[PDB]
Order: structure tokens, then sequence, then C-alpha cells
RNA sequence: GCUAAACCUAGCCCCAAACCCACUCCACCUUACUACCAGCAACCUUAGCCAAACCAUUUACAUAAAGUAUAGGCGAUA
RNA sequence: GCUACCUAAGAACAGCUAAGAGCACACCCGUCUAUGUAGCAAAAUAGUGGGAAGAUUUAUAGGUAGAGGCGACAAACCUA
RNA sequence: CCUCCGCAUAAGCCUGCGUCAGAUCACACUGACAAUUAACAGCCCAAUAUCUACAAUCAACCAACAAGUCAUUAUUACCCUCACUGUCAACCCAACACAGGCAUGCUCAUAAGGAAAGGUUAAAAAAAGUAAAAGGAACUCGGCAAAUCUUACCCC
């Protein structure tokens, strides 16, 4: 793959780390931790 | 998880190559080599296009005809299929007609 | 292997972070 | 239904079977009554000498000195068919009434 | 007897015997054909002797006694059936002069291919055989597509290959 | 001989004569209690009942009486790292029985 | 009734239609030992 | 061996080299050339760099296929073998290999360290010589026999005489084998 | 802290240049991989999806002149 | 190589009663039921039943092929 | 205690519970070693002529129609002898160690071959049975199923 991406891991990680006092698999998995600290904030 | 733990190793590059520190070396040779030759007779590359720039479907058609008397079998069967796949495209699919 | 560098440096600069609060110095 | 498998002459049935069989080269033929006749003459008889008073073992001995191949070409042995042919100054025209012909290679092994 | 299959009894079981310095090939070339054949003859005595030995290692789970002599005996034979060879293919030059023993020719398959058929020893003509006329050695050219496929499966190989060790040089000049 | 051509005998050409044969055998012991003055050899597969018997009195002097032979199938369910099959070779054998009753039996290698 | 045992197997009915004999009949059949041989098969027929 | 083989200190077909190599394994190959190689076993050497610099040795296995010399019980590390059960077993000091280029061979009389080429002198012909001085290096390093040895006075009879007769025949001609019938004619097509 | 994670290098793509390939031995058109016995023989316009908003004629398979002259349910387009 | 039909040369059909007859096994089919429904099974099991000396069943090799084969038409069957 | 199987052959598969060792519902998997021997069965025939109206059925009476499964002679040619191949198994086709499918010969209850229950408790529901007072189709679309055996008539 030409120009796949690479840091993928600071993308999730900023998400992640407004989610680490949640309940469930909020706080684990991307994509229920997005539509949770979207709706967060 | 797609991030590697160790850093790699350095890209030592030497930027005064023979190669890189001589580059564009010969271009303007048509202004002021009193346009013996032409900064185009000097692209190294495919017979087909060597100097002419085109696009994708003008590249399959310019490689058909110069090149696809000697072609590979095959190869030229997924040549003759792009510029029936390209005419289709871009004459009949897309937005703005 | 991707291809990068500087996505891999940022996680030595937050991989020798968390060892900072994981195991302190003195 | 195996393909990758070698066809040797366990594998069909009985008239398959009795077919093919291995690398024999066969002997006789078959007259009649499923008889089979052997002959005497297609059985190759071995032509081995005797062998005391025989001063070759299987191995030499290392004392022996190291020497240097001589592909013995056929010029070669041309330069030992001269000791009559100097003296002018051995060949068959045909193998037609030869019994070991060479090029219609007559003999075995 | 059936006791020359074996070796002296006093070599049973002793994990060494020495027996050392193969037939190298221009050692036989010095000896007659009357000897050779002897000495074939001889080979075989013993080529047997070890054959027997090497199948009763395997049986009784044990190591050979001495391998190192197995393939000093087997590469002796080839010597001696090299050393032979040469003197036929010497003196059929001769007299006849025309290599392969074997009769054959060039003839092109049903593939298009074109292999050395060699001949095959018949009593009657070839014009009267019932299976030889079944058999046909030409092209019909629908074959001619499929061999030029071919020719360019055999070109793009050898084009890869030829372009590796050029990308395997350059990492070695980039290093040395 | 074996991986060789032979001379086609058509019905009054000379006898076959085989110098220098290719084939070789090998003793092996009987893995079942064969009987005393039964003798098992292992046969290369190209190699017919009276070509050992021939074999046998020419070389080795051995005055046999009666031969036996059968085709041991080598078992192919050998599979690899590459999941591919390997055949190990299968063979010929021999049941030879001496004349005179010469009675032999397989000695023991390895004491 | 059941419908799984659709090969009862034979070998003179297994080389009588696919063959090397019968591939090598009709022009045809050849046309297909070559599309396999230039696959590069291992098996180009039964 | 496997395309792409990885070439051990243990010999290629070993025991030892099959629990390290089985025929699936395919690591990535080293980098490594010019067959005009100095180093020859049993050749008198030093150790330029690493540990142990300076010491001289003997060479006891030299390995081409990855440019190795093993020199004599030196730049060692130190192993256990046997150990067998719940004990030690006993040490043995165990040569790590060598890489060419880091090992020169030295002076036969001067005791130096010196590049070698290979010049072609008139005595004959192509033998290993000094840089610095002159100083030819050479190249370093009973059977009685049994009952299945022929002789070295029997091996050179020289028994042939070289007649044009087909082994065939000649055989055939000494033995009194007698044979009536000729060969009828074989259309080999 | 288990599961696991990471790794470079096999190889490959694209061009240039240069026209490619066939007998160690034996075996292979019969049921190919089979040592061995008395009749035939190759050459025949691609079609169709698709585009025409259906479909029925029709619908592409060095540069420059030139998308020009022409062709076309004079239309899609060629 | 399943099945539809055909060809060649084969095979099978107890017992009892008196002939595309009757009762009835082997064998063939699959009426109605209950189980099964990712099952034992990509159509089976248990009973119950139809036929069972013939327009019967069946082993073997061969033949017909998709613009077609074949068919005691169900638009059936032609490797789920 | 079951035997609805069994033993051969044919077809098929091709070493797939033999020995030794080993790793690792329960100890046919892996490595090495071993075997299946022809006489039964395969693998057959020197030409060119020339012959073959009368079934089989216990083949006799009898009785058929659908008309039937088996034969040489003449002359010429001929005196080499017993090679090759199949032979194992718990097995094949169904993705499986699948209640299925699978031709024939003997055995027709077995001299072969096998094991319905991992252990317990003894709830419901469900299934496969067995027994039932009194009544005997009142059930239900219908006597379906079960149990007993039988009567008459329509439609096609
Ligand atoms: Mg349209
Ligand atoms: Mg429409
Ligand atoms: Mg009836
Ligand atoms: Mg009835
Ligand atoms: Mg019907
Ligand atoms: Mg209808
Ligand atoms: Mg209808
Ligand atoms: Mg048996
Ligand atoms: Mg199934
Ligand atoms: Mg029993
Ligand atoms: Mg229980
Ligand atoms: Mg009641
Ligand atoms: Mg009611
Ligand atoms: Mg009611
Ligand atoms: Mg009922």
């Amino acid at each position: 793959l030409r120009n796949r991406v690479t840091d993928r891991y600071f993308r999730i990680q900023e998400v992640l780390k407004h989610a680490r006092h949640f309940r469930g698999r909020k706080n684990r998995c991307y994509r229920l931790a997005v539509r949770t600290v979207i709706r967060a904030f | 998880i797609g991030i590697r733990l160790t850093l790699p190793p350095p890209k030592v590059v030497d930027r005064w190559n023979e190669k890189r520190a001589m580059f564009g070396v010969y271009d303007n040779i048509g202004i002021l080599g009193n346009f013996e030759k032409h900064p185009k007779e000097l692209i190294r590359g495919p017979i087909w296009l060597r100097g002419w720039k085109g696009n994708e479907l003008q590249r399959c058609i310019r490689k058909r005809k110069m090149v696809g008397s000697r072609m590979f079998a095959d190869d030229l069967h997924n040549l003759n299929k792009r510029i029936r796949y390209l005419y289709k495209h871009f004459n009949r699919h897309g937005k703005f007609r | 292997v991707k291809k990068g560098f500087r996505a891999a440096f940022r996680f030595q600069k937050e991989l020798e972070r968390q060892r900072l609060l994981r195991c302190p110095p003195p | 239904a195996d393909r990758m498998s070698k066809w040797t002459s366990k594998r069909g049935p009985r008239s398959f079977r009795g077919r093919k069989g291995r690398g024999a080269k066969g002997i006789g033929f078959l007259t009649s009554g499923w008889r089979f006749v052997q002959i005497k003459e297609m059985v190759p008889e071995f032509v081995v000498p005797d062998l005391t008073g025989f001063k070759l073992k299987p191995y030499v001995s290392y004392l022996a000195p190291e020497s240097e191949e001589t592909p013995l070409t056929a010029a070669q042995l041309f330069s030992e068919a001269v000791a009559p042919a100097i003296e002018k100054d051995g060949f068959e025209p045909t193998q037609e009434g030869k019994l070991f012909q060479l090029y219609p290679r007559n003999f075995l092994r | 007897g059936l006791e020359e299959f074996f070796d002296d009894p006093k070599n049973w079981g002793q994990e060494k015997v020495k027996s050392g310095a193969a037939w190298t090939c221009q050692q036989l070339r010095n000896k007659s054909n009357e000897d050779l054949h002897k000495l074939w003859y001889v080979l075989l005595k013993e080529r047997n002797m070890l054959l027997t030995l090497e199948q009763e290692a395997k049986r009784q789970r044990l190591p050979m006694p001495s391998p190192e002599r197995l393939d000093k005996v087997v590469d002796s034979m080839d010597a001696l059936d090299k050393v032979v060879q040469e003197r036929e293919d010497a003196l059929r030059l001769l007299q006849t002069g025309q290599e392969r023993a074997r009769p054959g020719a060039w003839r092109r398959d049903i593939f298009g291919r074109i292999i050395w058929h060699k001949f095959k020893q018949w009593v009657i003509p070839w014009h009267l055989n019932k299976r030889y006329n079944r058999k046909r050695f030409f092209a019909l050219p629908y074959v001619d597509h499929f061999l030029r496929l071919e020719r360019e499966k055999r070109a793009r190989i050898k084009a890869r290959k030829e372009n590796l060790e050029r990308k395997k040089a350059k990492i070695l000049l980039k290093k040395f | 001989a074996r991986n060789v051509v032979y001379p086609l005998y058509r019905l009054g050409g000379p006898q076959l004569r085989v110098f220098r044969t290719n084939f070789f055998i090998q003793l092996v012991r009987p893995g079942v209690a064969q009987p005393e003055d039964t003798v098992q050899f292992r046969i290369p597969m190209e190699m017919t009942r009276v070509d050992l018997r021939n074999y046998l009195e020419g070389i080795y002097n051995v005055p046999v009486a009666a031969v036996r032979t059968r085709v041991q199938h080598g078992s192919n369910k050998r599979r690899d790292h590459r999941n591919v099959r390997i055949k190990k070779p299968d063979y010929k054998v021999a049941y030879v029985q001496l004349a005179h009753g010469q009675t032999f039996t397989f000695p023991d290698l390895f004491p | 009734k059941a419908r799984g045992n659709e090969y009862q197997p034979s070998n003179i009915k297994r080389k009588n239609k696919h063959g090397w004999v019968r591939r090598l009949s009709t022009p045809a059949g050849v046309q297909v030992i070559l599309r396999r041989m230039l696959k590069g098969r291992k098996s180009l027929s039964h | 061996l496997p395309p792409h083989y990885r070439y051990g200190m243990s010999p290629p077909g070993s025991v030892a080299d099959k629990r390290k190599n089985p025929p699936w394994i395919r690591r990535r190959p080293v980098v490594v050339s010019d067959e005009d190689w100095y180093l020859f076993c049993g050749d008198t050497v030093e150790i330029l760099e690493g540990k142990d610099a300076g010491k001289q040795g003997k060479v006891v296995q030299v390995i081409r296929q990855r440019n190795w010399v093993v020199v004599g019980g030196l730049n060692t590390h130190y192993r256990y073998i046997g150990k067998t059960m719940d004990y030690r077993g006993t040490m043995i000091p165990s040569e790590a290999p060598l890489l060419h280029r880091q090992v020169k061979l030295v002076d036969p009389m001067d005791r130096k360290p010196t590049e070698i080429e290979w010049r072609f002198t008139e005595a004959g012909e192509r033998v290993r010589v000094s840089t610095r001085s002159g100083r030819i290096i050479p190249k370093p390093e009973t059977w009685i026999d049994g009952p299945k040895d022929t002789s070295v006075e029997d091996a050179l009879e020289r028994t042939y005489v070289p007649c044009l007769k087909t082994l065939q025949e000649e055989v055939m001609e000494a033995m009194g084998i007698k044979e009536t019938r000729k060969y009828k004619k074989v259309y080999w097509y």
C-alpha cells in the first residue's frame, strides 16, 4: 500500500482518553467510544 | 496494533551523489546549445510516452498502437479490455455533461 | 511494516512517558 | 478420483490389473489356452567370468598416486589404429553381417 | 554359496571397517576390457555385500557399521560404467561416425513442441503399424496460439530471474 | 539389466547375452518366521523370476530350486509441512528355496 | 431419496471418459491439455 | 538443503543442524565472494578487532558460504555440554566464528598481519605472497592394506592393448562362447 | 499477565536493452508414463452484452493534416 | 459414474395357493402417521403400506448434450 | 443381553487398531520396522476357405409363444514350455469413526459377529411404549392414530 496511515494510534487515543471513566464497552471500543464522547461533549 | 515498537533504521542519504548533484544537467540544451536537440529528446523512459503527457485513456491508446504489435498475449488482452472500459467510463459516465 | 518514521517516534515519546508514570524515578 | 497417485498395476479391475505389470521386459507369448511359452532364447543368460587368480579387489589403496583425467575421445583411439596404418605406405563397412552392431545397437550394456 | 553376501565374520559388529580409496576413473582406463569386465563382477559381489548390511542396519535400529564405503563402491561402478561407455562411444565414431547408440529423430509432437523421439525397434515397416499410425506427430495449427503463450510464460519467468540478481547485486554494492 | 533397451528377437536370432549386469539385489532377514530352506531377497523392480534364478546360479553358484515373487506396495500416506505425500519406494521380494536341502538360516550381524 | 452419493466410482469408466487417449482423440480435447500445461498442473489428465 | 539456507557452525547434515533448521524455516538471509580467498584451513592468523584482539591462532574450520574462520580456541565463550539431568555437566570454551577481513594472515618470519596477493611466480605458479615483504606463504596441513584393497603394483598394470573390438565381443571371444546364429534385421523406425 | 503484539526480506511490479527455447540412462497417444506384428486425418464470416435512455439498421477493438472530407434509424455515433 | 431412455452380453425372484393371477420373504417403491428440522440424514428413522414371474428389479461396459439430449407430459430428468 | 447381521467374491480405496518407540470421555495419530509368495483370478488364440433348420424349462410325456443364452470341417503352418500382474486391513460412495447408499455366492439362526447403560437422582414438558373401571366415535376436517378385523353402496 503506498500511503497507508501510520499514526492511527494517536487518533484513537485522543478519543479514548475522554472515555476512560465510562462504563461497559464504551471505555475501550472505539466504535462505541465515539458515540458516547460526542454525546458527552 | 498498527504502531511499531522499535523505530526504524536511519535512512542515511547521500545528497551529493553523482546523480543527485548533477540532476538537471543538460536541461536547457535547447536554448543554449543553439537548438540542435530538444529537452524532450533526453527523457529516458518507455518508447510510447517519450516526451508526451496525455491522459490515462490517451496513454492506453498510444501504448496500443506503438507497442501493441509486440506485446505479450494476455498483456495485450488486458490492454484491449482497459481501453474498452475507459471508453465506456469517460464517454458515458461521470458528472458534468 | 508501515512506511513511517514520525508515527513510530511519537510512540517512543509516549512509551517512555508511561515508564515514568509506571516506575517513576527517585 | 485420485489423480496424483501413480498408475500402477494394483489399481484397476481384473482386466486392468492383469494387463499392465511392472517394467518386466517379458520373455515369451500367450497361445490359445492362456498357455505361456517361455522362449529360452529371449531369456537373458548372464556372461559371468571366473574370478580365481584375479588380482583386483573392489578398492584400491591410498598409496596409489593422483592422476589427471583423459576422456578417451575417438581421436585418441585412432592413434592406436595406426600400428598397421603406418606400414601401408581395421574397419568394417556395414554391420549387417556383424553380431554386435554398433549404431543399430544389437547388444545389451 | 550365500556367505559371500556377507563379509568376514571377524568384522561383524565392529563399527569401523577400514576400506578406502574408491576406483578413480583414470585408473580404470589403463585396464583391458577383459579385466574391467571381471572388475564389474567384483564390485557387484561387494555392493551386494553392503546393501544387505544397510538393510540389516535399518532392521535392528542400529547405525551402519561404516557407511563411508558404500558410496566408495557405487561411484567406482559409475566410473567403470563411464570408462567402458567411452570406449564404445570412441569407436562407434570410428566405425559409424554417429552418436546416440539409440537411433532417434527430432519430431514435433501434438503440442507443437519438438522432442527427441527415440525409436522403438519393430518387426514391421512403419506404414503397416496399427498403433504407430494412430500416433500423430504434427502441428494442427490451433496449437500455434498456445505455443506463443508458453513462449511468453517462459520469457516472463526468465525476465523475473534476471532482474532479481541485478537488484541483489545493487544492495551488495550499497553495503560494500 | 535395467534402464536399457533389449534387442528384439524374431525367431532364429542369437541368445541374448548380458555382460555387466545393471541390477543389484540385497538379502534380508525374513520378518515372519520363514521356513528353513527358504531365503528371502529384495529384487529390484525390473527383474524376472527366472532372471533371478540364473543370477544366483551364475554368480553366487547357489543351487536354487523354487523361486516365488511378490510386489510390496510402499505406503504413500506420509505427509509433509507442504502437506504433499511422500511415497516410500515399492519393491519386489524374492522367496528363494534352495536345492539339496542346503539349509541356510540368517546369521546374527551386530553381535 | 438421499442425494450425495453421485460418484459411484470405477476405473474403466474413469479412464474411458477422462483419460489421456480420450483427451488427445478430439482436437477440442487437445486444447484442454494445453490449457493445463500452460497453467502448469501436476495432473493433465487421469 | 532448502533454497536460502542459513549456513550454521554445525555441519549441514547434522542432527544438531536439523534441530535448528527443519525444512520449513525461511529466515531472512545474510549478506556476504571472490573465490581468490587467502584464508585456507590450518593457516596461522591473528584477530584484528573485537575481543581477544591481537592474539595469534590456527584456523580450525573455514566456511566459505558465510565468509567465516573459526580460529583455534580463541574468541571463545563458555557453554555447558551434556547436563543430562538436574545437574551441571562440564564446560567448554566454545569458539564463536570470525568473519573474514576481521582476520589477517600473519607473516611466517616477521609475525605481523599482512594483506596477501596471489602473484604468479615462474617457479609454478600461483602462491600466496605478502604485501610489505616477499616471503611466499605456503599451504599448511602408513595405510597398510586389508583384504579388499588391491595394491599400488596392480592398479597401474596397463593391461589395455587398445583394439577395435567392443568389450561385449572381446569377453565373448575370450570365454569360449560360440554363436552360430546371426541377428535378423529390425525396423527401428 | 495471559492471549498476544511488533520486525525486514523473501519475493514482485513497471520499463529499457536483448529475438526465446528443446537427448543423463529407460518410459510416454493402448487405460499416457505400457520393450515387441499387416489402413480413417487439418483448412469453413465470431456472436452477444452494451450505446441508441426501448429496440428492430447501426455501436470505436511519432507528430500534424483532423475529429476535417465523408458515413449514419443523416442519430447514437463511426 | 446421479437420473431419463436405449444397446450389448449377465444376474436375481423363498414359501403357499391356483394368468402384466392371489397371500407372502429377499428385493423394489414410498401411502398415511409420529419423530427429526444446523437432523443420524443438504430428504433420514420407526412402524404402516404398494408391488414382488414381470410394462419387474439389478450389477457391468457402451450410446444420445444444452439453439440440444431424453420423456408411459410431470415443462419431468440431464452430478444436491 | 442383542444378532435386521456374518463370511467370501466382484466393485472401490491403496497400507488405513501388525511389532517397537513416542508426543499428547479415555490409552485408528506420529516416527522407524515389517509383511500379501500361485494352483484360484487376470494377461489368450497361424492363415484362407467352409460349415452351423430343430429353444430353455429335472427335457420325458404334455403344452406353448414372446421364437430363444453355447457346434465345425478341409488343406497349409507348427514341436519353445509354466513368465508377468492382482493377493494387506477395521476398508468403498455420502465434507465425518455419518442410523444413509452398495451387485453376487453361501449361511436363514447362526460354529460368524456384536454391546442398547459415563455415574446418580427418578421433577415438569417432550418422545417411544405397556396396562385400564364404566361408556364405545360421544373425539375430529375425517375413526387420523391405536385396537380389532370386516358390511354394503356411490363418484372417477
Ligand atoms: Mg440500449
Ligand atoms: Mg426491456
Ligand atoms: Mg402377479
Ligand atoms: Mg400381490
Ligand atoms: Mg419411465
Ligand atoms: Mg400437463
Ligand atoms: Mg403446467
Ligand atoms: Mg483376502
Ligand atoms: Mg452429506
Ligand atoms: Mg461371537
Ligand atoms: Mg445419563
Ligand atoms: Mg377403557
Ligand atoms: Mg364435536
Ligand atoms: Mg362427531
Ligand atoms: Mg389407521
